[PDB]
C-alpha cells in the first residue's frame, strides 16, 4: 500500500480482513515469546502494535487510501479490549450487530451504533 | 324538564322506620362531571 | 458493570411482575361485585324491550359512546373506537357524545369536529341511576335528541368472562313511539304525553343499561390484560434470570483470571 | 502549564484522554515485570494519576494568582465506573 501511496502517488484503496486478526495473532506469539500478558489475555505492546499498523494506514500529503478494516469483534462484547483500542483509531465505523441481524434486517448494521466523523 | 329527571330527582328525595343502605347513598350521591364542547373547543365540565 | 446492571434490571422487571400480579388480583375482586350489579339492571331492562319488542319498533344519528375514564382495561378503548369510527364513516356529521375520557381520545383525535358532549367521572364509579339521569337531561336539552332521526349508543357487550364484543344498539326516538306498528295494542292515553315520556324514560333506561354492561366489561377486560401482563413479565423476568446467570459466571471466571495471572508472575 | 500557572497567568490544561495513560502505563510496567495490579494496571497507577492530576491548584493571593485548572477526560469501556481506572 505504501508503494502505491508514496512512490507511485496514485489514491489507492485498501482493504482488511479482519485486523482482529491481527491482534488475535499477536496474543497467540506474546506468552511463547515471554511477556506477562494484560487483561483479557492481550500481549501488552497491543496498545504499541496497534498504533503502529493505524498509522502506517494513514493518508499522507501524498497519495490518499480509503481503507476499509474488519473487526472480528471477540464473543460480540465491544467492550473486550481489542475491539475497543481499534475503535479509537478509524474515522467512520458501522458497528453491525447480531441482535439486529435476528431482527432480519440484512444488512445487519446497528443503527444507533454508527457514527463518522464527517456525520457534521 | 325531562320525565326521567323528573322521576330522579323524585328518588333522590326518596333515600330519606328508617332501614337505610350504601348502594342507595351511592345511587343518590355521584362526583361525576359532564364537558361541553363545541367544533373541540370546551366549555368546562360542570358538575354533573 | 454487566452484573449489577443486569441485577437492577432484573429488579425493575421483578417490581413490574409484582405490580401487574396485584393489580390482575384486586381487579378480580373489583370485578365481582360489578357483575352482580349488572344482572338486576338487564333484569329492569329486559322488562322495558318486552314493551319495545311486542309494540314492534321501526325507526342523522346520535352517538352515544360508554368507556371507563380508566385506562388499562385492555383493549376496549380502541376496539371500540374502531367500531364507531366504522360507523362515523356512515353518517359523516353525526355529533359524538363521550362517556368516559378513553372513547374521548380515540375519537377526538380521528374527528375534532363531532365532540361537542363529553362526560367524565365515569369510570371510577359503578353506574347508578343518577348518572344516567343527568345524563339523559343532559341529551335532551343539549344535544336536542329528538332532532336526530336515529340514535345509537356504543358499549361493550361482556361476550364471555374473558372476552368483550363492542356492541351498539339504537335508540328508539319519540317519532318512532307513535308509529311502531303495535302500539294500540297498548292503550296509549292522549292525556299523557306517553311517546314524549316514555321516550325521555328509556332514554335513560337504556342508557344505564349500557352504562352497566360496559363497566362489566371494562372492569373485566383491566383483570384479563393484567393477567396477561404478569404473563408478558414473566418472560422478561426468566429471560433476565438467564442474563444474570451467565453475567454471574462470567463475573467469576474473569475475577478469576486476574488473580491466576497475578500468582503466575 | 506550570510555567503559566508560576508565572500568575491563569490557564487551563486538558488531559485528554487519561484512559490511554492508563495504558501506556500499563505496557511500560508489565515489561519492567512489576507485579500487575487488578485490571493489569500496577497499584502505583493510582499513585500515578494522583500527582499528575494534583498539579493543579489556584495558587495563593501571596503566590501569585495564576491557577491551572484541569479538565481529564476519562472514556469509559462500557460505562463500568467500577473499573480500576
Amino acid at each position: 500500500a505504501e508503494y502505491f501511496r508514496d512512490e507511485e502517488g496514485q489514491d489507492v484503496l485498501l482493504f482488511i480482513d479482519n485486523i482482529f486478526r491481527f491482534t488475535q495473532a499477536g496474543s497467540e506469539v506474546s506468552a511463547l515469546l515471554g511477556r506477562i500478558p494484560s487483561a483479557v489475555g492481550y500481549q501488552p505492546t497491543l496498545a504499541t502494535d496497534m498504533g503502529l499498523l493505524q498509522e502506517r494506514i494513514t493518508t499522507t500529503k501524498k497519495g490518499s487510501v480509503t481503507s476499509v478494516q474488519a473487526v472480528y469483534v471477540p464473543a460480540d462484547d465491544l467492550t473486550d479490549p481489542a475491539p475497543a483500542t481499534t475503535f479509537a483509531h478509524l474515522d467512520a465505523t458501522t458497528v453491525l450487530s447480531r441482535g439486529i441481524s435476528e431482527l432480519g434486517i440484512y444488512p445487519a448494521v446497528d443503527p444507533l451504533d454508527s457514527k463518522s466523523r464527517l456525520l457534521d | 324538564i325531562s320525565y326521567a329527571a323528573y322521576l330522579n330527582v323524585a328518588a333522590q328525595a326518596i333515600r330519606s322506620t328508617e332501614l337505610q343502605t350504601a348502594s342507595v347513598l351511592n345511587r343518590s350521591q355521584t362526583d361525576a362531571f359532564y364537558t361541553q364542547y363545541k367544533n373541540a373547543s370546551e366549555p368546562t365540565p360542570i358538575t354533573k | 458493570a454487566t452484573l449489577k446492571e443486569v441485577e437492577m434490571r432484573l429488579k425493575s422487571i421483578k417490581n413490574i411482575e409484582k405490580i401487574t400480579k396485584t393489580m390482575k388480583i384486586v381487579a378480580s375482586t373489583r370485578l365481582s361485585k360489578a357483575e352482580k350489579a349488572k344482572i338486576s339492571a338487564k333484569k329492569m331492562d329486559e322488562a322495558e324491550q318486552l314493551f319495545y319488542k311486542n309494540a314492534e319498533t321501526k325507526n342523522k344519528e346520535l352517538i352515544v359512546a360508554i368507556t371507563s375514564d380508566k385506562g388499562l382495561c385492555g383493549s376496549i378503548h380502541s376496539q371500540l373506537a374502531k367500531a364507531v369510527r366504522r360507523h362515523l364513516n356512515d353518517q359523516p356529521n353525526a355529533d359524538i357524545v363521550t362517556i368516559g375520557d378513553k372513547i374521548k381520545m380515540q375519537l377526538l383525535r380521528t374527528h375534532p369536529n363531532n365532540i361537542k358532549l363529553s362526560i367524565n367521572g365515569i369510570g371510577k364509579d359503578a353506574p347508578t341511576f343518577q348518572e344516567s339521569a343527568l345524563i339523559a337531561d343532559k341529551l335532551l336539552s343539549v344535544m336536542k335528541a329528538g332532532t336526530y332521526p336515529k340514535i345509537s349508543i356504543f358499549y361493550n357487550d361482556p361476550v364471555s368472562s374473558l372476552s368483550f364484543e363492542p356492541s351498539e344498539k339504537p335508540i328508539f326516538n319519540a317519532k318512532t313511539i307513535e308509529q311502531s306498528p303495535s302500539f294500540g295494542k297498548f292503550e296509549i292515553d292522549t292525556d299523557a304525553n306517553v311517546p314524549r315520556d316514555l321516550f325521555e324514560y328509556t332514554l335513560a333506561n337504556q342508557m344505564l343499561t349500557a352504562m352497566a354492561q360496559g363497566y362489566a366489561a371494562e372492569i373485566s377486560a383491566r383483570r384479563n390484560a393484567m393477567d396477561n401482563a404478569s404473563k408478558n413479565a414473566g418472560d422478561m423476568i426468566n429471560r433476565y434470570s438467564i442474563l444474570y446467570n451467565r453475567t454471574r459466571q462470567a463475573v467469576i471466571t474473569n475475577e478469576l483470571v486476574d488473580i491466576i495471572t497475578g500468582a503466575s508472575s | 502549564g506550570e510555567w503559566f500557572r508560576d508565572n500568575g497567568k491563569h490557564a487551563l490544561i486538558v488531559y485528554d484522554d487519561l484512559s490511554k495513560q492508563a495504558v501506556a502505563y500499563r505496557q511500560l510496567s508489565l515489561l519492567l515485570r512489576r507485579p500487575p495490579g487488578r485490571e493489569a494496571y500496577p497499584g502505583d497507577v493510582f499513585y500515578l494519576h494522583s500527582r499528575l492530576l494534583e498539579r493543579a491548584a489556584k495558587l495563593s493571593e501571596k503566590e501569585g494568582s495564576g491557577s491551572l485548572t484541569a479538565l481529564p477526560v476519562i472514556e469509559t469501556q462500557g460505562g463500568d465506573v467500577s473499573a480500576y481506572i
